[PDB]
């Protein structure tokens, strides 16, 4: 969508992730593992619900209106009675059709955004110790065990702790 | 820090989003089929087929149309003084009394249908010098001949039909609806037999209005053994005004007034069954739930209903785009 | 290159945006109360309570309705040849001359109200053999009996009412509106006293149309001492056409024509005071400013007005989201 | 909103900033200070005004229309006269409600954008001499006095001047 | 890994987007003139000026209006039993037979115009005791006097006009439209010369309805040598119902029925030339292409047409913003 | 627009680029060149067409309606016949005007996005071997001949190959 994460730099989705809408898979010292991110999952879900409720808000009521079916042929007045209703229906139909198209388009960029926002947030947190591989995976240039992965995920990762190890592994090598 | 930080390994962290094997196609500004994770339908397209008799007061008309229930066709006497939020009118309804026609039938049906009550008050009209309570064999009431319960057919007394000139003041604080009519005889002979004058006349007026109708003599098609017709007219008399009825013959006089109210009442043609359940939205196809914003069941509705639309399906995506990881 | 000399240090630069202590809640696609820095209201919900007499030409009807000003009820003689962009009609208005009724009152009021002029031209109609200028005590003009300034009541001369057959050609290049009428007597005796024939008739026609009305005799409710009525009719005669008036009795003849124009004129029922100020948008509740796009004052409007909406407030956010330091 | 700066990576607003909508706060070896940015302030304001003017553009005028209040009961024709107006009012009401909701939603992402655009712009200018602390603050890794802060703000900062000092302070240290 | 690449240099890669020298201005949420690379117009604002005779069946009325083609004015005899998807009615059309008026002309023109056929079936009505086929010099048919091809003017036989009482059952499975009328004489003498009774009467009825009209005597403006008029009325008789025509004089009787269908047919006033080409959308200004979504040619349309809008141009940007590099 | 690339960080367009909507200009050891990018050019064009087709989709047809021109003055009924049509026309006119404004606004951010998405994509691919000059040009810190420029363009550039040369040229120098 507008941000280019979903169906963009993040090649495809994980049918395996049954516990949330956005999340982390990882491969480290102690093996591999997956974990939904619940804050962006809730952020995407709340906006979609808010949107949904506003569309479902109050069917207004109408009681005695005009006749909309006729059994005799009458001419002028019945012609106007049919024309009023036919133009009311075409106007409300254009309205429903434009509404779900703007709505759906927005829902698709809104979730694209939440994805990219989680990506950028993780990026900012890893500071100088990781590099973007460009497919939505960061290469972390220091030993990062499962508690380390869990601190990135729960937003408490301290980059400073690993900066000297990371910078060394990342740059120096032989060039 | 610690000391010579030698253990130089790396980790990989990958961000991603879910995908589902199924997925639903929705329309967009730029695409008309894009697949998303999940969607919800906004067009109610199905009725239960039954008119729920709750919360509105539905009055099943059975084989009476509202106008016959109003005039008082014998077979509709059940409906006297009845009230409704919605009068359902059935396709099977029939008339079975003196042949009549109502010049602006549609306005009278409208006006009564939204008044919502057939509450009838009898007034003491005094017709001096004519014969009251005429009846006919086309309007059998029980064994006998009869006529509309609410109208009073006056014919000559002995050898004269005088000039009727009566008055009835509206002294209450509400409007009064008076239904009355005129008799169109088949032959000049029928005219003079019943009303003596060879040309009758009815003038009904208030301070604010007047209607004079003259009868029309001639043969119409045989209907229930008759070629004559009566035509129905109506007069609303506001508080403080006064009805003056003046006639020379052919009057079908009122017996009092219906009271008029202001409300949410209306009428609907439907052969759907009434049933016990609560539903707010009524369609001639039966009630429909009003949880969706739009509906495609029927453009005729009574109560809190979704807005009728031409489309039969409109799906609102309620999830991100589905980009599956294989599809199994 | 640049040679630092001695300093080794850092700086911190932080980007941010303002926030206000107050803040306004607005509706969104995804939220219905989100707080922003500032908003502006799009629904005009209040009237001044006064009809500004500028820029449109407001004609206060005082106690005349436009139709009585048209016919020429004595108390409305002030309105002769008057013009208006908006005729304000007051609830206090009353009629005070011969009892009349206008069959399609609403169309005549419409048609005159948007013509916008009561400019009346007198034509030299010659009625031979009847008595002109009949008047009544229900239409007192000054000390005397009178009648509508613009209509001419003809009764018999001596012992005859001939067949009137007159004509008046439209030779100008504009349409002519002729208002005329018929007299419905209370009793056959009144009929023959005034018009001799026991049944009158009025036929008014052009090359393009014709109307024949026959009087209706009978008693109506006493109004200003009378039980008779006159009914008003209208005939527009296009350029090059010709009026032919033909009658046998009961004619209330025209004295000439009103001219019809095409304009932005209309009529409005309002008891609001007119005042001096300029306002483009008029509502029966008084003028309203038309700076906002929508309004919720009244669905009846004349002039450049905001579109009427059901909502009484709609705020357009005109600032970013308010995320304060402390609280709100 | 879609960009995640306002009420996102930038924790909250400054009630103190009374001279513009977006701006800068800094702490350097010479003091601390604040300064509104007037270009992004004008960019956000102009779009909001443009938007506002288009909504307020020309109330069209109507003169003689149909009657909208009745005193007698008439039936068929008056029923149609009420139904035409009632459906006109519900259609124009749906229109005003959808209009301010799309409008407001857009105004919120539009200003979110202007914020993030100022952030990215500053970022690009500091080139290799600063690091993002992830809360909308850059750590500048070289001595930057008040004229230096002012050059960043007025867009004339030359990164090259400070590159060798910055790169040294930033990387080397001890890892 | 790779050995000494002596020269270690750099490269510059720059991303950019196109720009065009021309560019088009479009409106936006925030701006009303922003320049883009390219745009497409959504308002069709021009007609060819010709009504394409394909795919709809256009029937050029030449100098007949649909109602005269219906009644059968001699000069319109070409239109008998004709059919149309669109009947174009020309401003030059004229009537040239006995002066008539149709009380609800607009409904009769409507009802026939969308029936879409003038297919006329003659029925064997038997008028006993009156003289059929009356004609007039205002309705010349060829050398002779004549009358509408589809109506039958009955006058007295010898010294009597009996009471006509005839019937015609609808036994087919479709509705029948019967056009009939009444003769309004100029003078009582004309009345008694033609119809003997000094007051005629026509009552036409089915089981479902009835109309009684009485003639109106008097002079109207001279039209084609006459001051009399006939007024046209219509009666639709449903399957299984029955027409009863009953008169006492002044009847202009039907000669059979038009059949009514249900279709997409209509009528349009236009002096545009018909031409050979296929166009789906017809406007009284000529056909217009319906490729754009909106149109500003005319608010009157027949067929698949763009929605009429007040705007004469609306450009949808179909390209990015134009930010050129040179000057202007 | 919302992303700030077009008429933003990319100062202006190239009237010279006649073969696509987005693209690359470069300068390398082998000389200078220009080349349209056809994937983002197709992405921007497809969305705009999709959008266009939906707007042009099916003119619905109407046959017998009400009269919209009158020659006599009639009052009440003709007043309603004019009011129904006038309110139909103003409602469909508001609809056309709001439609092209939302549409155009979106078309401008949609193409702004495609630009910025191409920019970010290129950025991610060059990994540690290039720096953003902030005007939409990357400085590539290693010798990159025409085939090297071609691999960046056709998305097969391997950063690892040049990483040691790049990191050296980029950092070390003298600070
Ligand atoms: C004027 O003409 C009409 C139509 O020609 C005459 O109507 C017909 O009158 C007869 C005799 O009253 C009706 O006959 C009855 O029919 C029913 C069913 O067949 C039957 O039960 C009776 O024993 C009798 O046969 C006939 O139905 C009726 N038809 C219609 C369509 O109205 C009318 O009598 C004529 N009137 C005069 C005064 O000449
Ligand atoms: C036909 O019946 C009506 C209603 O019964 C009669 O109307 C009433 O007629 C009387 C006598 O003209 C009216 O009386 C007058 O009332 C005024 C007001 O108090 C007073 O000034 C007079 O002294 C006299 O009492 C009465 O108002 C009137 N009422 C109504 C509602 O119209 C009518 O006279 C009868 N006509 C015939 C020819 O029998
Ligand atoms: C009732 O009054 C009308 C209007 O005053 C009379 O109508 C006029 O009648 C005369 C004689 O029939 C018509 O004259 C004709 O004029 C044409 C030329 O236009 C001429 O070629 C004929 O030979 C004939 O002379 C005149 O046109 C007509 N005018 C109008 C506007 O209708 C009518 O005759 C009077 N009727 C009675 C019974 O008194
Ligand atoms: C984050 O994860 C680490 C490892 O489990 C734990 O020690 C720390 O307390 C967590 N903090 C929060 C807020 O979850
Ligand atoms: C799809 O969306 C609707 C409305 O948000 C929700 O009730 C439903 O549970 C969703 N389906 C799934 C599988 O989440
Ligand atoms: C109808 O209601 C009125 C008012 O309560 C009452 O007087 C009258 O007798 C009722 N008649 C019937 C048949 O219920
Ligand atoms: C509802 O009723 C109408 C008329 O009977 C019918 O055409 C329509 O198809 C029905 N729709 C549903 C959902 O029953
Ligand atoms: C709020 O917005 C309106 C319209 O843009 C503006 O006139 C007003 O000054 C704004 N309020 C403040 C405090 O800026
Ligand atoms: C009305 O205007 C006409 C035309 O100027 C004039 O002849 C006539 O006398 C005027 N009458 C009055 C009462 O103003
Ligand atoms: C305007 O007038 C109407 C009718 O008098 C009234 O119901 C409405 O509340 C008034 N509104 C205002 C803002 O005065
Ligand atoms: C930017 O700020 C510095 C420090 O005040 C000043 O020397 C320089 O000229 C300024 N340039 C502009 C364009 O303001
Ligand atoms: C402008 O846009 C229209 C519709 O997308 C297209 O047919 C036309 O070729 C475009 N013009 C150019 C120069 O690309
Ligand atoms: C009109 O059509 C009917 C039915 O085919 C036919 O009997 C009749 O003779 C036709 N008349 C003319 C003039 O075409
Ligand atoms: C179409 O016809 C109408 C009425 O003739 C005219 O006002 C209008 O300007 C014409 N428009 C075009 C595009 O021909
Ligand atoms: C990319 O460009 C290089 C240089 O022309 C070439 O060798 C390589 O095969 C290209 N790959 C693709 C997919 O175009």
């Amino acid at each position: 969508g507008l941000f280019g994460a979903i169906a963009g730099f993040i090649e495809n989705g994980w049918e395996g992730m049954i516990d949330g809408w956005y999340g982390f898979r990882h491969q480290n010292s102690e093996g591999t593992g997956q974990a939904a991110d619940l804050k962006s999952t809730q952020a995407a879900i709340d906006q979609i619900n808010g949107k949904l409720n506003r569309v479902i808000e109050k069917t207004n009521e109408k009681f005695h209106q005009i006749e909309k079916e006729f059994s005799e042929v009458e001419g002028r007045i019945q012609d106007l009675e049919k024309y009023v209703e036919d133009t009311k229906i075409d106007l409300w139909s254009y309205n429903a059709e434009l509404l779900v198209a703007l709505e759906n388009q927005h829902t698709i960029d809104l979730t694209d955004s939440e994805m990219n926002k989680l990506f950028e947030k993780t990026r900012r947190q890893l500071r100088e110790n990781a590099e973007e591989m460009g497919n939505g995976c960061f290469k972390i240039y220091h030993k990062c065990d499962n508690a380390c992965i869990e601190s990135i995920r729960n937003g408490t990762y301290d980059h400073d702790v690993y900066r000297d190890e990371a910078l060394n592994n990342r740059f120096q090598i032989k060039g | 820090q610690d000391l010579p930080g030698n253990d130089n390994s790396t980790a990989t962290l990958c961000l991603g989003h879910h995908a589902v094997p199924n997925g639903t196609l929705v329309k967009t500004i730029t695409d008309d089929q894009i697949e998303v994770t999940n969607a919800t339908e906004l067009v109610q397209s199905s009725s239960t087929g039954k008119i729920c008799n709750n919360p509105h007061r539905i009055l099943d008309g059975i084989d009476c149309t509202l106008i016959d229930a109003l005039l008082g066709d014998p077979h509709c006497d059940v409906f006297q003084n009845e009230t409704w939020d919605l009068f359902v009118e059935r396709s099977k309804a029939f008339s079975n009394c003196y042949p009549y026609d109502v010049p602006d039938y549609a306005s009278l049906r409208s006006l009564v249908a939204s008044s919502g009550t057939l509450e009838f008050i009898t007034e003491g009209f005094t017709w001096t010098g004519v014969t009251q309570n005429g009846g006919s064999n086309a309007c059998k009431r029980g064994p006998g001949s009869g006529f509309f319960s609410r109208l009073n057919w006056l014919t000559k007394s002995g050898s004269t039909y005088p000039v009727l000139n009566v008055t009835m003041p509206n002294n209450d604080n509400f409007d009064k609806l008076y239904i009355w009519g005129i008799h169109h005889p088949s032959t000049n002979q029928e005219q003079t037999s019943l009303y003596v004058q060879a040309s009758g006349r009815v003038t009904v007026s208030t301070r604010r209005s007047q209607q004079t109708i003259i009868p029309n003599i001639g043969s119409r098609p045989w209907v229930r053994g008759l070629s004559s017709r009566i035509s129905i007219y109506w007069t609303i008399v506001k508080p403080g005004d006064v009805l003056v009825i003046n006639s020379n013959g052919n009057l079908i006089a009122p017996r009092g007034y219906f009271k008029m109210r202001t409300g949410k009442s209306s009428i609907m043609r439907s052969d759907a069954p009434i049933d016990t359940c609560i539903s707010e939205c009524i369609t001639p196809n039966g009630s429909i739930p009003n949880d969706k914003p739009f509906q495609n069941v029927n453009k005729i509705t009574y109560g809190a209903c979704p807005k009728y639309v031409k489309q039969n399906t409109l799906k609102l995506a309620t999830g991100m785009r589905n980009v599956p990881e294989k599809q199994t």
